[PDB]
């Protein structure tokens, strides 16, 4: 038969599952909805591990239970009462023999010990990979610290040792690669010349390769914190998702840059230039899986100022106007051919993060937080389920580092791009478009022509690697 | 067969812009949702007995990403501009977003709705007279609705399909 | 895109976290932090093919020992690893063929014999022994190290052939 537990009076997660309590998706059972409690008993179950369950609870326990009291239900959790001696025992000792104690002995192996290693587990997860509980609360921290240095007895041992030195570790807080990158490629500014650096003056392959690392540093930068809770669009965003933010403006910053060097190009032949050197970076995006900066090429090509630029498209050669083509068919039908090619592709990859922004914020706005059942109020655990898929997601495209030399100069350089200066937004978009307005009229006027504006050559050096011994 | 409309919702961040497209695609009458399920945004509907396909774009919690926008607004043929009751910035704000489709789409006359919905019951600071107001100084109705009740949501949307046919 | 579920296995501390946070993250680490159940996920091209890796990675040490036949029965392969410096960890090996064997009642289950710490000089398991046991199960042998990436990815996309042509 199966194990005898507490009475549920002195051990509150012995209560036996039903409908008032626990409901089950349609070979472990998935959650729909559960008591806290419920929820804590399954995310340290007795006769079966569930990592995955522990990250989206770890990810999302914020919406329906405060860290304290979390810390509080796995302390209660881990204190599980012993059984006492059984009928045969009792008749072994008033024997003067040794009990055989096969019950307790039972209990102990299948049920005390595995769930009080999942608490464990539980502890450790949090701390490693959700420290920031402890960072912002640092009477929290002092409760794990105390509870992990007082379990005693020698089978969590190992772990409890382990688990005190990982706190401190994190309290006072290296890649390996199968080639080496290739040669960092340079065009007319050459190295240490950062006083000449611009759009045509770099190299076009350095220049996506820079911005790949720069991206994809922004792309690994963005904790869970930030986006459970929708927490980036309310008004605290600048001080709940930081990391997010610097990534999003970093990328409207590049995709404003492109449209500028377009637009203050005057002369139609050297703008030829700038939108041919932009697809030809566009080329390289798409050959290093970088989808954000694939999207902020296709978004300056598509912006108002730019569209509009007749004569300039007529010029450009057809194999450069299919590039953009195919880029941009990557976002239609809602990101449908996107969403396909990054699930192909071999990463590194930088994806474009607005559409995991788009659905874990439909997902939180369109799901109930509780159910009601049998006059209960219960935890709509699937709703969180469904936004830890998408932050597991986003973290698994985290892991993979490019195998690209950083240039420390090209580096600054795009750090500190800045197309707007202290020009507001509508101002500067408005600029934008009335410099469109002025290198192409809108029909009938005339198209005027402009002086050249560039002392150097304009013609590509293209975006095929070279290579010397 | 069936005509489609390619309809956009724009509008200010943070104050529940998304429920509008949500209480309208979903299940009606089960409130759950998955936004990634493919053609969680179509939908077939009967206005004035003429059937037709909304696809419905709302790129809710990308407003950072100001510099798409132009690249989001230009594949509609017509705007849902949308406002929270009990926020006075996103009330201002719907100037610019109209300014901002009548450039993408080279057009002083785009189909278009405005709509002032209520997220909560925080203190409403629009009253319906000042976006009626608005609303009549650009020429294009007024929709309110609610993000809790599912009110005005067919309105709104319905509403905005009669000035595409009308156009 | 395939799911595949391989599942890391072996004597505490021969290196299953190091090997598996090698492959995830390209980073070695250090420090020997006993697991009790760690999971990761992987989107990889393999032979042409993408496929998307859960990889768990399980607690070597004995304390642990009565919690395996959850976690076996859910994998669908297993990387059964040892340290090449350390022959009662390749004396463990058997323990745990035997018993995935048993829980999945099969004796036929996808599986890769692993060598670990072949950057060490002061070898105790000789190669040979460890290939003999490997032609036993009907299974490759692949020495690897964690520290220096040798053998890593060949180890772990064996393994995903395996469950493939299985
Ligand atoms: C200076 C300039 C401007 C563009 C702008 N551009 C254009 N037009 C149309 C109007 N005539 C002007 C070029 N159409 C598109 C398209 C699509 C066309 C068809 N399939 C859907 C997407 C996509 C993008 Cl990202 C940019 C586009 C394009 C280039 C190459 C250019 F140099
Ligand atoms: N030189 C060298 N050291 C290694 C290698 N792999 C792991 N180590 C070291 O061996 C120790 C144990 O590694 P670890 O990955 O934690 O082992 P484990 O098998 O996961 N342990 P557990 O079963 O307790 O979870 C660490 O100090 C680690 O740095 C390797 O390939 N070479
Ligand atoms: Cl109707
Ligand atoms: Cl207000
Ligand atoms: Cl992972
Ligand atoms: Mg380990």
């Amino acid at each position: 038969g199966q194990m005898r537990l507490p009475s549920a009076d002195v051990y509150r997660f012995a209560e036996p599952d039903s409908e008032e309590n626990i409901i089950f998706e349609e070979g472990i059972p998935i959650i729909k909805a559960g008591t806290v409690i419920k929820l804590i008993e399954r995310l340290t179950y007795h006769m079966y591990a569930d990592p995955n369950f522990v990250r989206t609870f770890l990810t999302t326990y914020r919406s329906f239970c405060k860290p304290q009291e979390l810390l509080s239900l796995i302390i209660e959790r881990f204190e599980i009462p012993e059984p006492e001696p059984t009928e045969a025992d009792r008749i072994a000792i008033e024997n003067g023999d040794q009990p055989l104690s096969a019950e307790l002995k039972r209990f102990r192996k299948e049920y005390i010990q595995p769930v009080q290693l999942r608490v464990l587990n539980v502890c450790r997860h949090w701390v490693e990979h959700h420290f920031y509980d402890f960072e912002r609360d640092a009477y929290l921290l002092q409760r794990m610290e105390e509870f992990i240095g007082t379990v005693r007895g020698k089978a969590m041992k190992k772990w409890v040792e382990s688990i005190t030195k990982i706190i401190q570790r994190k309290k006072i807080a290296n890649i390996t690669f199968q080639s080496s990158p290739p040669t960092v490629e340079w065009h007319i500014s050459r190295p240490g010349h950062i006083e000449t650096f611009d759009l045509l003056t770099l190299h076009p392959i350095e220049i996506a390769r820079q911005l790949t690392l720069l991206e994809s540093d922004l792309y690994r930068a963005v904790q869970p914190s930030e986006l459970v809770g929708s927490v980036w669009t309310k008004e605290d965003k600048e001080i709940n998702s930081p990391n997010l933010l610097k990534m999003i403006r970093h990328t409207t910053n590049l995709t404003l840059w492109f449209e500028k060097c377009i637009v203050e190009t005057e002369n139609l032949e050297e703008r030829v230039a700038v939108v041919s050197r932009i697809i030809e970076i566009l080329q390289v995006f798409q050959e290093l899986n970088n989808f954000n900066g694939v999207l902020e090429v296709v978004s300056a090509m598509n912006s108002s100022p730019v569209y509009r630029l007749d004569h300039t498209f007529e010029q450009i050669p057809s194999r450069q106007k299919k590039i953009l083509e195919e880029a941009h068919e990557l976002s239609e039908d809602h990101y449908k051919k996107y969403l396909a090619k990054l699930r192909s592709i071999n990463p590194p990859c930088v994806p474009f993060f607005g559409i995991y922004l788009t659905n874990i914020l439909k997902t939180e706005e369109g799901n109930p937080e509780v159910l009601k059942r049998h006059g209960k109020e219960l935890i709509n655990f699937s709703k969180r389920r469904k936004v830890a898929e998408i932050t597991g997601e986003i973290q698994q495209y985290q892991n993979q580092p490019y195998c690209l030399r950083v240039e420390s100069d090209i580096k600054r350089f795009f750090e500190n791009l800045n197309p707007m200066g202290n020009s507001m937004e509508k101002e500067f978009t408005d600029y934008l478009f009335n410099k469109s307005l002025e290198i192409e009229p809108r029909n009938p006027k005339p198209l005027p022509r402009f002086p050249k504006k560039y002392s150097y050559p304009l013609k590509s050096p293209g975006v095929r690697p070279s290579n010397p011994r | 067969g069936m005509t489609e409309y390619k309809l956009v919702v724009v509008g200010a961040g943070g104050v529940g812009k998304s429920a509008l497209t949500i209480q309208l695609i979903q299940n009606h009458f089960v409130d759950e949702y998955d936004p990634t399920i493919e053609d969680s945004y179509r939908k077939q509907v009967v206005i004035d007995g003429e059937t037709c396909l909304l696809d419905i774009l709302d790129t809710a919690g990308q407003e950072e990403y100001s510099a798409m926008r132009d690249q989001y607004m230009r594949t509609g043929e017509g705007f849902l501009c949308v406002f929270a009751i009990n926020n006075t910035k996103s009330f201002e704000d719907i100037h610019q977003y109209r300014e901002q489709i009548k450039r993408v789409k080279d057009s002083d006359d785009v189909p278009m709705v405005l709509v002032g919905n209520k997220c909560d019951l925080a203190a409403r600071t629009v009253e319906s007279r000042q976006a009626q107001d608005l609303a009549r100084s650009y020429g294009i109705p007024y929709i309110e609705t609610s993000a809790k009740t599912r009110q005005g949501v067919e309105d709104a949307f319905y509403t905005l399909v009669r000035e595409i046919r009308q156009h």
